[PDB]
């Protein structure tokens, strides 16, 4: 269906008419990738103490 | 028992598709054990079936791979 498909899902195609076949396991989403390249490690109130 | 001999003989035949010439791709990432994702050195990505009885342990870490030109 076209209901299955939504924002930025990497999709399969069969080269002939390029017919869409299946959604791929992996998604590509832009907001996760900018927070990943800055690189800030998780912290806690116990680490701050001082 | 006679079918163990013919599986050998019938498996020599798929091995004979490997031939000069070949075009080089690079195994990007798996998605199944009977299909994976390659990226040809032509600039095109493809989603192609893997040939039976090949090492599934060595494909996964990005490695060079051979493709048959006309498919």
């Amino acid at each position: 269906n076209v209901k299955d498909l939504k924002a930025s899902q990497r999709v399969c195609l069969r080269s002939d008419s390029y017919m869409l076949h299946k959604v791929l396991e992996n998604k590509a989403d832009p907001l996760v990738s900018l927070m990943m390249v800055e690189k800030v490690p998780d912290s806690t109130y116990d680490m701050v103490g001082g | 028992r006679h079918l163990k001999r013919e599986l050998k003989r019938a498996q020599e035949e798929v091995k004979r598709i490997q031939s000069v010439p070949l075009v080089i791709g690079q195994f990007l990432e798996p998605i199944d054990q009977n299909t994976g994702i390659v990226s040809s050195t032509t600039g095109m990505s493809y989603v192609v079936r893997i040939l039976s009885t090949l090492d599934r342990e060595l494909l996964k870490p990005s490695m060079s791979v051979a493709l048959h030109r006309h498919s």
